[PDB]
RNA sequence: GAAACUGCGAAUGGCUCAUUAAAUCAGUUAUCGUUUAUUUGAUAGUUUACAUGGUAUAACUGUGGUAAUUCUAGA
């Protein structure tokens, strides 16, 4: 290609998208924006192929002109803009507010919170540095440039963002016994307490992590999130908490409650 | 472009189809079953033959592996569902045992026959691709059509059907027009 | 400005300022001739609209509003028993002036009054007050609609109550007069259209009345 | 205007409570609760099956088959009783088979 | 007798709106027009006929039941302004608009690329020097 | 609101497999070895002003050339 490419087959969508293979031959390119594109769910799949609000592409777009969507507090018109994890979507004449957080299977969940809950965010610290005229800052996962940060934060930490001002209240350092939660690989969508973190110079870090079960699972440390200390997570979790169960028991309880 | 849409042969030809006691064993099953032709036999004998290669695949497992326990019991709750396995017989030898024969009882041409609806097996088909026969509140026109065991107790004359209480067919109303006049 | 929209382009969707929608926008419910809710009745308009507005408005505070009110409006007699604890609550509502939420309340408020007219009348002083805070609020944050659920909303209370405020229509226009003089145009504009529907409805005996009072006021806006 | 002709007939209602007697407002929900289609005639435990004066009345005629039984009923929507006409005011009858 | 069951409502303040799914039960009758099933959706919905849209519906085999898709916008000023342009011809809240089929508009467009400006100054000066 | 100037796009898409034998490509690495429109977040009191020019032109008015073109000359 001689540049930049501006269309999306279906079957090169995201899997976790659950995009029809046959209602059409192209799928929603997600604009440049805050997630990567294939870790980021755009508005127009969220609003149709999981709310079901609006019935085609025309209808999204009829009411993102309507400004009755915000993500993060912000006004969006974008119909592929890229909201992702951790990403506040409010909707005020319907009265709602969403938390795009992963299910258990791996895919992003219509997960409704409240508004005091909505009125913050948070971001796994990816970076620290110190800009122009000494300034220091912190880039997170969502490309918030957070300036004057507190000191004690590190990189791999996570910072409690204010959506309305856009600063730190608090903060979770990266050690064993915190809460996390799983952001990739086939363990995307699983909670867990650290147990170590095994450190490689030069390589890949891997951190081990047991669920409520006792089960354990190994995963790079890119995939792993800090939500919280054991038992009392910083943001109301969706159904199923996390936790990976078999498929035996998923026949049993699908019986069960039918 | 759009993406493929998968396809897939619901019959296969035998081994050797020149066997003479195979070709009475398909005189056998046409004539009491009724079917059109060989390839109702072979689709019939392909099912049959990719469940049961999947029970015996299963049975070579270890038992109470993981895999071996689901499937198998998928394949069972499947089996019993459609009625070909016995409510007494849910394990995966009987299915070995299975036959074309049971899976044939289980068409609607042959449930139809055996309900009283139809004095022949022929005369099942016709009634059947007549649109007379309504599984529950449907009209099922298809003589393949495989019958659940909630099903079986529905099958009954269609309400549109001239039998089922509607007005008479056209050659019915033609004949007392005719007679009237 | 003084070229206005007169020649509309093929745009479907356009952009409108609020001067220009509140200039457009007219008080005078009676023109308007879409069938109503409220025209079917089985009970009471106040029930015939309370359900609907359940179905379209999903605001909190109305579902706050109705949760508290929902047992007690479900007979007219039932109304006219718990009247007052009724009315205390659409005042309440109405005061948190959510805009999301108003359409809905103004509405019933109106409806309301015509279930009970002549008990109303108790409910009159409060009711036009709270119309007249909810109008000057209106008018620091910008919402058309908000305008025009107001005044049609006192324009229909004008409608059931005709018979009763022509009766003493200076002491209707004596609450009003914050209204009818405020320094906006508009909303002394719009203050005027639903007044000068009592007026309309006048005898000419009480009329004498009311003009002799409003030029003894003659004697900002 | 009907809405004030239902004022008149709630307001003339309203009048009956009074002089039946919270209570008011009990009465109020319980009269319109045949529109809901759901029981409010709450009464079991405060009957006497004791003290039932009981009679068996014997009858001419063989096997009696059923029994249909008449009652006027004021009626909320008109404030007016089922009878027939104004001769059969409260008179409760039963009609028998056999 | 004709009946229309309402499923999986959902109400649509966002496009002011509520959305179903309509099945319709008619025996004895080959099935219900659009126009029936809206002035009966508008009565039970309390709702002018305008503000009703129906589309989609399909008959099962054997016939007796239909399926489709309903919307009941809050009032005609919304329908107008969200229905789509060909729903409103077909319940004749819109007309048609005419236009040339696309390849004359395609080969217009092609002649028009192929002059520059107003064009008037070229036919002048043909005109002179013929 | 035609025309023209201005801004953006036209480097996406669609088609074919000619060349290509550690080349392409698959998996897996690196940029502490570099560019990056756009999106998103930060970021600039230190630079006649009740606001400067043609150092200028299109569209447009008008005069024309060529057999001919999405050609264009002078004013
Ligand atoms: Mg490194
Ligand atoms: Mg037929
Ligand atoms: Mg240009
Ligand atoms: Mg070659
Ligand atoms: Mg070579
Ligand atoms: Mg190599
Ligand atoms: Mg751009
Ligand atoms: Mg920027
Ligand atoms: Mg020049």
């Amino acid at each position: 290609a001689r540049g930049p490419k501006k269309h999306l087959k279906r079957l090169a969508a995201p899997h976790h998208w659950l995009l029809d293979k046959l209602s059409g031959c192209y799928a929603p390119r997600p604009s440049a924006g805050p997630h990567k594109l294939r870790e980021s769910l755009p508005l127009i799949v969220f609003l149709r192929n999981r709310l079901k609000y609006a019935l085609n592409g025309r209808e999204v777009k009829a009411i993102l002109m309507q400004r009755h969507v915000k993500v993060d507090g912000k006004v969006r018109t974008d119909t592929t803009y890229p909201a992702g994890f951790m990403d506040v979507i409010t909707l005020d004449a319907t009265n709602e507010n969403f938390r795009l957080v992963y299910d258990v299977k791996g895919r992003f969940a219509v997960h409704r919170i409240t508004d005091e809950e909505a009125s913050y965010k948070l971001g796994k610290v990816k970076k620290v540095q110190l800009g122009k005229k000494g300034v220091p800052y912190v880039v997170t996962h969502d490309g918030r440039t957070i300036r004057y940060p507190d000191p004690n934060i590190k990189v791999n930490d996570t910072v409690k963002i204010d959506l309305a001002s856009g600063k730190i209240t608090d903060f979770i350092k990266f050690d064993a016994g915190k809460l996390v939660y799983v952001t990739g690989g086939r363990n995307l969508g699983r909670i867990g307490t650290i147990v170590h973190k095994e450190r490689h110079d030069g390589g890949f870090d891997l951190v081990h992590i047991k669920d409520s079960l006792d089960n354990t699972f190994v995963t790079r440390l890119n995939n792993v999130f800090v939500i919280g200390e054991q038992g009392k997570p910083y943001i109301s979790l969706p159904k199923g908490k996390g936790i990976k169960l078999s498929i035996a028991e998923e026949r049993d309880r699908r019986r069960a409650q039918q | 472009p759009r993406a493929p849409r998968t396809y897939s042969k619901t019959y296969s030809t035998p081994k050797r189809p020149y066997e003479s006691s195979r070709l009475d064993a398909e005189l056998k099953l046409a004539g009491e079953f009724g079917l059109k032709n060989k390839k109702e036999i072979y689709r019939i004998s392909f099912q049959l033959s990719k469940i049961r290669r999947a029970a015996r695949d299963l049975l070579t497992r270890d038992e109470k592996d993981p895999k071996r326990l689901f499937e198998g019991n998928a394949l069972i709750r499947r089996l019993v569902r459609v009625g070909v396995l016995s409510e007494d017989k849910k394990k995966l030898d009987y299915v070995l045992a299975l036959k074309v024969e049971d899976f044939l009882e289980r068409r609607l041409q042959t449930q139809v026959y055996k309900l009283g609806l139809a004095k022949s097996v022929h005369h099942a088909r016709v009634l059947i691709t007549q649109r007379h026969i309504a599984v529950g509140k449907q009209i099922v026109n298809i003589p393949s059509f495989m019958v659940r065991l909630d099903s079986e107790k529905h099958i009954d004359f269609a309400p549109t059907s001239p039998f089922g209480g509607a007005r008479p067919g056209r050659v019915a109303r033609r004949n007392a027009a005719r007679k009237a006049e | 400005a003084k070229q206005r929209q007169t020649t509309k382009s093929s745009k479907r969707y356009r952009y409108s300022s609020f001067k220009a929608r509140i200039d457009d926008l007219k008080i005078e419910p009676a023109r308007n001739l879409e069938k109503r809710v409220h025209d079917y009745v089985e009970s009471s308009h106040f029930l015939a609209s309370f359900d609907q507005w359940k179905e379209i408005n999903l605001s909190a505070k109305f579902t706050e509003f109705a949760a508290e009110i929902e047992h007690d409006v479900q007979t007219l007699p039932q109304i006219l028993y718990h009247d007052k604890k009724i009315f205390n609550s659409l005042v309440s509502f109405i005061n948190f002036h959510d805009e999301f939420s108003l359409q809905p309340l103004l509405d019933l408020l109106a409806q309301f009054c015509h279930d009970l007219g002549p008990d109303f009348l108790k409910f009159y002083e409060e009711a036009i007050k709270t119309l007249i805070n909810l109008l000057d609020a209106a008018i620091e944050f910008e919402s058309s609609n908000v305008f025009e659920w107001g005044f049609n909303c006192l324009a229909y209370i004008f409608k059931y109550l005709s018979k009763f405020l022509v009766k003493k229509l200076v002491l209707t226009c004596d609450l009003l007069i914050p209204l009818l003089s405020h320094s906006k145009e508009y909303l002394s504009r719009f203050s005027a259209e639903a007044l000068s529907f009592l007026v309309r409805k006048c005898p000419v005996s009480n009329l004498r009345e009311f003009v002799r009072s409003v030029f003894e006021k003659l004697e900002t806006n | 205007n009907p809405a004030d002709k239902r004022r008149r007939l709630a307001k003339q209602y309203l009048e009956n409570l009074k002089s039946e007697a919270d209570i008011i407002a009990s009465r109020l929900k319980e009269d319109v609760a045949e529109q809901q289609g759901r029981v409010f005639r709450y009464f079991g435990d405060k009957l006497l099956i004791s003290e039932a004066k009981q009679s068996f009345t014997r009858v001419g005629e063989n096997n009696l088959t059923c029994i249909s039984c008449f009652q006027p009923v004021l009626n909320k929507y008109t404030f007016e009783e089922s009878s027939n006409g104004d001769k059969n005011k409260g008179r409760l009858f039963a009609y028998t088979v056999s | 007798a004709v009946t229309i069951r309402t499923r999986k409502v959902i109400s649509n303040p966002l496009l002011a709106r509520k959305q179903f799914v309509v099945d319709v039960l008619h025996p004895n009758r080959a099935n219900v027009s659009k126009d029936e099933l809206r002035e009966k959706l508008a009565e039970v919905y309390k709702a002018e006929k305008d503000a009703v849209s129906v589309f989609g519906f399909r008959t099962q085999f054997g016939g007796g039941k239909s399926v489709g898709f309903g919307l009941v916008y809050n009032s005609v000023a919304e329908a107008k302004k969200f229905e789509p342009t060909y729903r409103l011809v077909r319940y004749g809240l819109a007309e048609k608009v005419e236009k040339a089929s696309r390849q004359q508009r395609k080969q217009k467009k092609n002649r028009d690329k192929k002059i520059f400006g107003t064009g008037k100054r070229l036919a002048k000066k043909v005109a002179r020097r013929n």
